[PDB]
């Protein structure tokens, strides 16, 4: 998932 | 020139010991007869004397960072104007020591902050120290040289360092800065031990994989996500990992790995990644527990740590707390309550005091010997605190 440039975020799919 | 490729094996040191007893001096001739004898820029008293603020973990401490190369390896090194910035320094991890340079003048020999600091280098995790024994330009005996040579070895062994191993440069920092060709070798002599006695570090992504937990989410039909950064190490698509703190210790396997929509086959240290796991359920994973590879880490609930105190300026408590003080203890992306055991025949602790303290957390939390935390209160953080020695 869900970031994009550094900010937590993910997925995995 | 080739050096903006930065290959060269990459070392983190720095200058401790008493005040004035001329760690700044010994700063400043290591990066000029560096630059004299190999290549690079050379750095004056006065740049390094006057170090800028810079914030650790919400503390405010002032370091000078100066950067120099010897033939074969690169060294990023730290020089602070007072104690108190050390003091800070060392607990938070604000700035890292591979290995430090503990500066003793010849001339008063060691000092309480010579002690202090080789204490804090055990606690914290500095895991070597070099002597630089200065102003030997104001000594012209030897029974006082070997006197102090003496007194340090067994100060150093007094505190677990080994004493009789250690490389002791017998030196004059100002002499050396002023141009003296004998006194200048004895700083290549110095650099020499940085290079053969303090082995080069071990990369984060070199170490066992380490993920704190931050979000956790499902992906209907295809198992749990959980977030965070990798602390360290990387992980694999397949590999196994284990679950630890908080909670009972769980195993599973990463089944998939995204940073930025992007799916990758890995996940390395200082990167923002979400990590797909098998066969674990969201009600099964939380904040704060983290992913590691398996038998790398443990949960504990007590240890031994030293912590700082944050001055009224520095934003913290206005007040001392006294025993019977419970308040949060921040690892990684959590908070824990924990319970303190102060030193024998102390009842309170001043804002600004460092001091040893036992800590028994409600709950297990995955840690090890250096671990930072924070320690936070209605609503601010009043302490920075590092593991010296996990209980069970
Ligand atoms: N005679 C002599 N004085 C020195 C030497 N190194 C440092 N000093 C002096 O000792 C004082 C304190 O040194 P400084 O580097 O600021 O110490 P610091 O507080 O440990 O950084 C200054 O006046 C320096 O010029 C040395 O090798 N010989
Ligand atoms: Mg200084
Ligand atoms: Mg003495």
């Amino acid at each position: 998932s869900c970031n994009c440039f550094c900010y937590p975020c993910c997925s995995c799919x | 020139k080739e050096k903006f490729e930065r290959t060269k094996p990459h070392v983190n040191v720095g200058t401790i010991g008493h005040v004035d007893h001329g760690k700044t001096t010994l700063t400043a001739a290591i990066t000029t007869v560096l630059a004299k004898t190999y290549g690079g820029a050379a750095r004056a008293f006065d740049q390094i004397d006057n170090a800028p603020e810079e914030k650790a973990r919400g503390i405010t401490i002032n370091t000078s960072h100066v950067e120099y190369d010897t033939p074969t390896r690169h060294y990023a090194h730290v020089d602070c104007p007072g104690h108190a910035d050390y003091v800070k320094n060392m607990i938070t991890g604000a700035a890292q020591m591979d290995g430090a340079i503990l500066v003793v003048a010849a001339t008063d020999g060691p000092m309480p902050q010579t002690r202090e600091h080789i204490l804090l280098g055990r606690q914290v995790g500095v895991p070597y120290i070099i002597v630089f024994l200065n102003k030997c330009d104001m000594v012209d005996d030897e029974e006082l040289l070997e006197l102090v040579e003496m007194e340090v070895r067994e100060l150093l062994s007094q505190y677990d360092f080994p004493g009789d191993d250690t490389p002791i440069v017998r030196g004059s920092a100002l002499k050396a800065l002023e141009g003296d060709a004998e006194w200048e070798a004895k700083i290549l002599e110095l650099a020499g031990f940085l290079d053969s006695y303090i082995p080069e570090p071990e990369r984060a992504i070199d170490k066992p994989f380490l993920l704190p937990i931050e979000d956790v989410f499902s992906i209907s039909g295809r198992g749990t996500v959980v977030t965070g950064r990798v602390e360290r190490g990387i992980i694999k698509v397949g590999e196994e990992v284990e679950i630890v703190g908080i909670k009972e210790t769980q195993k599973s396997t990463c089944t998939g790995v995204e940073m930025f929509r992007k799916l990758l086959d890995e996940g390395r240290a200082g990167e923002n990644v979400g990590v797909l796991l098998r066969g674990i359920k969201r009600e099964e994973i939380e904040r704060g527990q983290v992913l590691a590879k398996p038998g790398t880490i443990k949960p504990h609930t007590k240890f031994e740590s030293e912590v700082y105190i944050l001055s009224k300026d520095e934003g913290g408590r206005h007040t001392p707390f006294f025993k019977g003080y419970r308040p949060q203890f921040y690892f990684r992306t959590t908070d824990v309550t924990g319970t303190i055991e102060l030193p024998e025949g102390v009842e309170m602790v001043m804002p600004g005091d460092n001091i040893k303290m036992v800590v028994t957390l409600i709950h297990p939390i995955a840690m090890d010997d250096g671990l930072r935390f924070a320690i936070r209160e209605g609503g601010r953080t009043v302490g920075a605190g590092v593991v010296a020695k996990v209980l069970g």
